[PDB]
């Protein structure tokens, strides 16, 4: 700011005579700050000691003063003595001296601009011609003693360094001795040049800019467009055409989770504090789980490759039971994580041509369809129901608690705490931390080489702190340069239930032996898929405990709203004595809804934050901007708005777009067909 | 049975029922291969929305220009997207804006934005985001371009004595008038460059794939520009962001009491019959509609009485934009049947080998080859991301104060591509005349709205920047999960950080107290499972449990440990602006505390306390230039000890003021300090042998 | 070094052509660019980073001579703490760490610690004799205000703070002694009776200046009363839906001009050589003068 920081070194009253000189100038800017320095360079010339004795004063100001008066004291003071003039308007008057007083202040070295002031008058004036730098390069008659010198040079100095300060070096220049451009070659021909159409330069342009007026001939142009249109808005109390979204009549979509959930069987050991590292708990439960009871036939239930995961299988067992977590090379890992299976990338240097051999080109074809999977509710359900094993996730401690609001927020963390441990979420969060943790650390200490690493848990059983065993996964020799790379992870199985053709389309079920259960021994199979992770992939299932925060986030938004409508301290009861509508039944839908508890409601909350967690990808993306519009079109029906809509036939092309083969999109579109069902079974905007 | 996580939203708001359906847990979408497809869909596609024909040759590009503005064919399908504006139309709003408000409109804001130009040093153009550099013409940080910028002035005629953006831009406007330059390459060579390449370099903008783009299938490109078009376009945002803070409808800057103040005011001001309706609207296709042409007129106008320097300065930056070149990426890849061999084929060759292609590849590429350079392409009617956003949303307030003159009118609310219309009528069919009156003027000015993701409806029930706002409710901004711990950088940074993120999603965002206490225990968590530190009561026994176990029964007081020595939580949400340490000096033991804050340790030596600062190895997959520059940081450093605080003012000399002041201080500690004759004269000897050297 | 062999390696390391033409004939700006530089891009993943290197067996880059002066080579079961490789600086072990926090010498640091830090101090002192009581659970809304959230007592604007820390520290390339700054003056009259000897580092005194007397402006939104000792627990003290509050409480010299062949003589001796000489003044960044003592 010019006049903020213009307030601070140069005097206040003198902002507005010096801007009053402006007035009296032209469009100039920076010269202001000049003018002002130069007015206070008067200020310390013609202030205390201005001849006392004959009052009238030694220096006649008549240079930074009002452009009517100059002249009519120019002829009151020299009416008596009479001088004559050196071909311009003096700054100064003087009689004592009885000749001029020039007042001139320069940045750089004093020479130059005193040799042209030099060609401008000679020496016949008096010349004062000051420096910011110190020098004192004026004409001969001078100053005897005085502090004007002193206090000049330390204002000289003062207000260098306010240019020293913001870096106003630029600034300072007088018009004769900033406001013109660099005007080059090629950049004039290049602004006529891309000049509009009706235009020949950028000179005839700006000179049409400085003078337009607005005419009443706009309108002409404006109902000009209105009559070449042809578009009308869509009303939804007359038309309302919100259909159902085409669900693909397709192949139903498959099991598509990196592991199992409600398919899984595991075994159970007190655990040990030294024995910790996962080599050390794949031994110890290599010891605890029997594998010498673990023979599998070469001949699959169904899938394709049998034979390799048979001896890929025996050969990690055979490796597990040297206590050793490194496969030999072999054609089966040479074959199964990828080995020698690569494109040549050939850079453009040379091509070998041939006549037609190689012929080579590029083709894309982009994703699969598939219907809608109806094993998913049954997960969903298993996902919220209790297992007897306790707490799942590694939580930390609660701080210690003032008189404050930390009753409360101590209250909601312990209570919503104290139920999400218990659901078999927990246990699969647990799974994906640790397994994805150790892959992980082992993605990073040892690139290059293939480890054996388990798939496991722990958890509280009777209070004594155990762990679990899941399932062996190998590592596919991950050399991660970039957040990509796409590491081949080898996922053997244990399940004591019978598979499926239809879910369980990516495996290759063997069988294993029996198990048996306290409550006769029932059966047990193998399962076996190879898969992919990524780096980044990795970074966010590791870290997918951070799931709480939204669950969290929506109950107390519910509580703060509820108790923030009724403005009394109703918080335990209201945890306890308020209903939440979910969970229609198959068979009818119509106002036929489950009212649960709310404690239920947050365990389903961290089930679809859970499943959030994993199935992000661009069409549930996509889908959820989507379906945040068709909630916005829900909720301008709880209240009769009489919303309307211009296109209603490419919303649909762009949501049916974005609907391919994700089980989590079809779902979820077609329970919010099901809840336009049940809004239609009260409000008047939808269809069957 | 089956079960629906919606149903709740059958008898509650909008308001806290929309945090359930952001996905924002998971890992964000990220890209594949090149993005070249993208930028020649782009291209191709603006071209396509030109609704033009009439070209002009070029004598100055080898390439041909088509222009944008005035040049209409008025095709029967207006409802699609078109690139032409009507310039004495948007005039007409420029004049039909400033009679709003005051007179002396842009002579005052160009007063005060041509008052904060010349105030500028030009290492703001340092303060960016990842840039271009062209010197081996890959994109570097802001620093590095400046410096091999700058190191190319000085490298191939004369020296830089300007230190300020007017100089440095007219330099650069010299550089333009050079015939030749010389840079470096590669083990420094220095080779040269004629005229028209550093044309075609200075002018080309480079296009890559906006990666953690959360919201779209289709990934959309992104674009960084070089460094010789940033500070002008640094000189356009000052003066449009002036021109948006002196305005009352725009949001570039509080967002919420605006839309209360409008809401408000214009419900304040209906007839007996007249009635309200807003409409939710988003503009589609919003980079691919704004020629800088119209920057150009518009530029023209607002500086019509300002200067003389900055009349002809805010007329560069439009016009560097009207013929800029556009990266084709890195090429793409072609395989035979077999799928083992695979050549890649850069954007250099493409021409050559056009015929290895698909059909979309060659619909895109026929369609954009007379407009090709032989690495590049061109385009003058484009406005990419990374480009003039504070300077649309005037073109939003402009169409957001027309006049056509019943009393039935609008007004609203403009962000960067989301706009909120309050439509104040009488009846449904002058509702459609005032909406279609509204896509009249957006439409011929050239904001194309979509017209499948707008709605509308009587009162407030509408979307502003994903803020969905209801009847009397606010729902909040989604936050950010990931932005929580990416501090990585020591031992006690990591968590006070962490605090600093909460405090402050705390303050700006709702962010409910439970979900703030869980969150802090979260990143709690996470803290000891990055470092392996866990409390002495749990039987954790790793390689650093076992001294702290071992050593437990030395401590005292056993809670005057630290969460990263080995100690439980105590701070608290009354305890966030308050880090861990100052907390629990005031139950340390004194061994403890005598112990841990030794500035004499070998892991600190070689905005918290710092007491467990530790710096880990660097990999081990242009290195003079950072030894010789940092000898000048460590050199200039050492002999002036307070110098990172303090701008380093004075530009006469370095060297000088540093002999003098090694002869000052010198000097200062000898004539009553150490006195003898060896050190003195030796030292003098040094300084008279350096200067000498360094003369000559 | 103790300023002796700085003019050594000054002398030895300005044999460069490019150094003499990028000191004295090239950019002084550039410094400011010197000291932003460094090819660190983005580092979009640090904490990912970090996990790798706590993964690893010796990640830690530490010094070599203190911890061979006091320490252990390996623990008392097999915990390795020590490398062999290189300069001279040892990879090393948090276990190390914390065994310098368990089994470290001892440096009495109370006063030093308990002189720094005091704006956080006092913020924990202010915090632990508060008082609070019921709360509200009503609706509340207020716009975003601009609230300097300090209780300051001196209140300077972000300008004269730089400045004043180098006219304390180092007052010869400081800044200007401005006409805001007589009562700054006689505010560095009082504190140069403070800063004077300290064994504290300088960029740690300019961090505890800069930061015990600067009111933070902030853009916040507020609500009730706007008194600046409780809008730093503006976070603590109410949300959106919830409200809870029940707080019921010497060189007055002169320099004249350049020309004559003054005595070499610096601001050390600038009091006893001083009234009725032609004295020489080297003032900072190059600005060097002949001194005048003007009454």
């Amino acid at each position: 700011v010019i006049r903020e920081i213009a307030k601070r070194f140069l005097e206040q009253a003198t902002i507005n005579i010096a801007e009053e000189v402006v007035r009296e100038y032209g469009d100039h800017e920076r010269t202001m700050i000049s003018v002002g320095v130069h007015f206070q360079a008067c200020c310390l010339i013609s202030d205390e000691y201005t001849l006392e004795d004959e009052t009238t004063p030694r220096y006649v100001l008549l240079e930074g003063l009002k452009r009517q008066e100059a002249i009519s004291k120019q002829n009151n003071i020299c009416s008596t003595l009479g001088l004559e003039p050196l071909r311009n308007l003096a700054d100064i008057f003087d009689r004592k001296t009885r000749r001029f007083l020039e007042v001139g202040i320069t940045k750089r070295e004093s020479d130059e601009y005193y040799q042209e002031k030099f060609n401008k008058i000679g020496n016949d004036m008096d010349i004062h011609v000051f420096t910011y730098e110190g020098k004192y390069f004026s004409n001969n008659p001078n100053g005897l003693e005085d502090i004007q010198k002193t206090r000049i040079f330390t204002f000289l100095s003062f207000v260098s360094d306010e240019l020293r300060k913001e870096n106003m070096f630029t600034e300072m220049y007088v018009t004769e001795e900033e406001l013109e451009m660099y005007k080059s070659k090629l950049f004039i021909a290049m602004r006529d040049e891309s000049v509009p159409l009706p235009y020949i330069n950028y000179e005839h342009l700006r000179t049409r800019c400085e003078t337009f007026k607005r005419n009443q001939a706009e309108c002409e142009a404006k109902v000009a467009d209105v009559a070449s249109r042809l578009k009308i808005k869509l009303e939804h109390l007359e038309e309302n055409k919100l259909r159902p979204l085409e669900i693909p009549k397709e192949k139903e979509a498959p099991y598509t989770h990196k592991f199992l959930m409600k398919d899984a069987w595991f075994f159970a050991k007190p655990h040990d504090s030294e024995r910790a590292q996962p080599q050390q708990i794949l031994y110890d439960f290599f010891e605890a789980a029997n594998m010498g009871f673990m023979t599998t036939s070469p001949k699959p239930i169904f899938g394709k490759q049998g034979l390799m995961y048979h001896s890929l299988w025996g050969q990690t067992k055979r490796a597990i039971k040297d206590k050793r977590n490194e496969l030999e090379p072999s054609e089966q890992r040479d074959f199964l994580c990828g080995i020698g299976r690569a494109s040549k990338k050939i850079q453009e240097d040379k091509w070998q041509e041939s006549r037609e051999e190689e012929f080579k080109q590029e083709e894309t074809k982009g994703a699969a369809k598939r219907g809608f999977p109806t094993w998913f509710n049954e997960e969903w359900l298993w996902a919220m129901r209790d297992s007897k094993i306790g707490d799942w996730i590694p939580m930390a401690e609660m701080p210690p608690c003032k008189n404050e609001m930390e009753d409360y927020a101590k209250k909601m963390c312990e209570e919503l705490e104290s139920k999400i441990q218990g659901t078999n979420c927990a246990r699969e969060m647990s799974k994906l931390i640790h397994t994805i943790g150790s892959l992980h650390t082992e993605c990073r200490n040892f690139p290059g080489k293939v480890k054996i690493v388990p798939i496991y848990c722990r958890g509280t059983l009777r209070g004594e702190s155990t762990d679990c065993l899941f399932g062996i996964a190998i590592k596919g020799k991950s050399h991660l340069n970039k957040d990509d790379g796409m590491y081949t992870v080898v996922t053997f199985e244990f399940s004591t239930e019978e598979p499926n053709p239809s879910k369980h389309e990516k495996y290759t079920v063997f069988e294993a032996g029996t198990v048996p259960v306290e409550a006769k021994e029932k059966k047990l199979f193998l399962y076996c898929r190879t898969t992919g992770m990524s780096k980044l992939k990795n970074d966010w299932f590791s870290k997918c405990r951070r799931c709480l925060i939204p669950t969290m986030e929506t109950v107390e938004q519910i509580v703060l709203k509820e108790c923030a409508l009724k403005e009394e301290n109703r918080v335990s009861e209201m945890l306890e004595n308020k209903r939440a509508w979910i969970a229609h039944e198959n068979g009818e839908n119509l106002t036929r809804l489950v009212s649960t508890k709310l404690k239920d409601l947050c365990r389903m909350l961290i089930v679809t934050q859970f499943y959030y967690c994993i199935y992000n990808d661009n069409q549930l993306e996509g889908f959820c901007n989507e379906q945040k519009k068709f909630l916005m079109f829900l909720q301008a029906d709880k209240d009769s708005k009489s919303a309307f809509t211009f296109n209603q036939k490419g919303l649909y092309e762009k949501i049916e777009e974005c609907i391919v083969s994700n089980p989590l999109c079809i779902f979820l579109a077609d329970r919010l067909n099901k809840l336009f069902l049940v809004a239609k079974s009260n409000g008047a905007k939808y269809f069957e | 049975m089956e079960i629906n996580p919606y149903l709740l939203m059958l008898n509650n708001d909008i308001t806290s029922m929309i945090s359930l359906t952001y996905p924002y847990t998971g890992a964000p979408p990220m890209s594949h291969g090149t993005s070249t497809k993208y930028s020649m869909e782009t291209v191709s596609r603006t071209y396509s929305y030109s609704r033009t024909k009439k070209e002009v040759p070029s004598g100055i590009f080898p390439i041909e220009r088509r222009k944008f503005c005035n040049t209409i064919e008025d095709k029967e399908n207006l409802e699609k997207p078109n690139g032409n504006v009507d310039i004495n139309f948007m005039l007409s709003l420029a004049e039909m804006l400033e009679e709003k408000m005051g007179k002396g409109f842009f002579k005052f804001c160009a007063n005060e934005a041509e008052a904060e130009i010349l105030k500028m040093h030009f290492s703001k153009l340092t303060e960016g985001r990842q840039t271009y550099d062209w010197t081996s013409e890959r994109n570097m940080p802001a620093a590095t371009a400046l410096q091999l910028t700058v190191d190319a002035i000085q490298e191939t005629q004369g020296t830089f004595k300007g230190t300020t953006m007017v100089e440095y831009c007219n330099k650069i406007l010299e550089m333009m008038d050079w015939p030749e330059v010389k840079f470096k390459k590669v083990t420094l060579m220095i080779t040269k460059i004629g005229r028209e390449e550093f044309i075609k370099r200075i002018c080309t903008i480079n296009t890559m794939a906006k990666d953690g783009e959360r919201g779209k299938y289709k990934r959309r490109a992104i674009a960084t520009p070089g460094m010789g078009i940033r500070p002008f376009s640094k000189i356009v945002e000052t003066l449009a962001q002036k021109i948006c803070e002196r305005l009352a409808e725009s949001g570039l800057p509080e967002k919420k009491a605006k839309l209360k103040t409008t809401v408000s005011s214009t419900n304040s001001k209906l007839q007996e019959g007249q009635f309200m309706v807003n409409i939710t609207g988003d503009n589609s296709k919003w980079n691919e509609c704004q020629q800088p042409e119209a920057y150009l007129a518009m530029l023209a106008y607002i500086t019509k009485d300002s200067s003389n320097l900055m009349k002809d300065l805010c007329s560069v930056a439009p016009t560097l934009f009207c013929n800029k070149y556009v990266k084709m990426g890195q090429g793409f890849r072609a395989k035979n049947k077999r799928k083992t061999k695979e050549i890649v084929i850069p954007a250099k060759k493409m021409k050559e080998r056009k015929e290895l292609m698909n059909a979309e590849w060659r619909d895109l590429f026929e369609t954009i080859e007379p407009y090709m350079d032989g690495e590049c392409c061109f385009l003058g009617g484009g406005m990419l991301m990374g480009m003039f956003n504070m300077l649309s949303t005037v073109f939003g307030v402009m169409t957001l104060n027309y006049r056509e003159e019943r009393n039935c009118y609008w007004t609203g609310l403009q962000s960067s591509d989301d706009f909120v219309l309050f439509c104040i009528s009488r009846t449904w069919p002058e509702m459609e005349m005032t909406i279609l009156k509204f896509i009249a003027v957006c439409k011929l000015m050239g904001i194309n709205m979509s017209l499948e993701k707008s709605y509308g409806c009587l009162p407030e029930l509408f979307e502003f920047t994903s803020m969905f706002f209801s009847g009397d409710f606010v729902s909040n901004i989604a936050l950010e999960l990931p932005a929580f711990t990416t501090a990585g950088m020591n031992e006690g940074t990591d968590f006070t950080a962490a605090m600093s993120v909460i405090r402050t999603n705390m303050i700006n965002n709702g962010l409910s107290p439970g979900t703030a206490l869980m969150a802090l225990r979260i990143c709690l968590q996470e803290f000891r499972a990055t470092y392996r530190v866990h409390p002495y009561d749990s039987g954790v026994k790793n390689h650093r449990m076992k001294i702290i176990r071992k050593f437990i029964e030395t401590i005292e007081n056993k809670d005057g440990l630290l969460i990263s020595d080995g100690g439980k939580l105590m701070n608290n949400i009354s305890s966030l602006h308050i880090p861990e340490e100052i907390l629990k000096e005031d139950l340390m033991d004194p061994s403890y505390r005598n112990r841990v804050f030794n500035p004499r340790n070998p892991f600190t030596q070689f905005a918290v306390v710092s007491t467990h600062s530790f710096r880990t190895r660097s990999n081990r997959t242009m290195a003079l230039e950072e030894k010789r520059y940092q000898v000048v940081c460590n050199m200039y450093r050492s002999v002036f000890e307070s110098a990172d605080v303090n701008t380093p003012i004075g530009s006469m000399s370095m060297g000088e003021a540093i002999e003098a002041k090694i002869l000052d201080r010198a000097r200062t500690q000898f004539e009553n300090g150490i006195i003898g004759g060896e050190e003195y004269s030796e030292i003098k000897r040094l300084i008279e042998d350096a200067k000498r050297q360094r003369l000559s | 070094s103790l300023l002796l062999t700085l003019a050594k390696e000054y002398a030895n390391l300005t044999k460069d052509k490019k150094s003499c033409k990028l000191l004295s004939q090239g950019t002084v700006s550039s410094y400011t660019t010197f000291k932003k530089w460094t090819t660190s891009r983005k580092e979009k993943n640090p904490s990912l980073r970090m996990r790798w290197a706590m993964g690893s067996k010796f990640p830690i880059m530490a010094n070599r001579e203190i911890l061979e002066e006091a320490g252990i080579p390996e623990q008392w079961e097999g915990i390795d703490l020590w490398s062999k490789k290189d300069l001279g600086m040892v990879l090393a072990s948090p276990a190390a760490i914390t065994y310098w926090n368990f089994c470290g010498p001892g440096v009495d640091n109370s006063s030093v610690i308990k002189d720094v830090y005091k704006a956080k101090f006092m913020k924990k002192e202010r915090w632990r004799e508060t008082l609070w009581g019921p709360m509200n659970f009503e609706l509340v809304g207020k716009q975003r205000r601009v609230v300097e959230t300090q209780p300051v007592e001196i209140k300077l604007n972000q300008k004269e703070i730089k400045e004043l820390t180098m006219w304390v520290l180092f007052e010869d390339e400081a800044n200007l002694a401005s006409k805001f700054i007589q009562e700054n003056f006689s505010l560095v009259l009082s504190l140069r009776e403070l800063y004077k000897g300290k064994a504290v580092n300088k960029d740690v005194a300019a961090f505890m200046i800069a930061h015990q007397f600067s009111p933070e402006k902030r853009f916040l939104p507020t609500f009730g009363p706007i008194r600046p000792e409780r809008m730093e627990l503006l976070h603590c003290l109410g949300g959106d839906f919830w409200k809870i509050e029940a707080v019921t409480a010497v060189e007055g010299f002169q320099v004249c001009e350049y020309d004559p062949r003054a005595p070499l003589i610096p601001r050390r001796d600038l009091r006893l050589i001083g009234f009725g000489k032609k004295v020489r003044v080297f003032v900072g960044q190059g600005q060097e003068k002949t001194l005048v003592r003007t009454s």
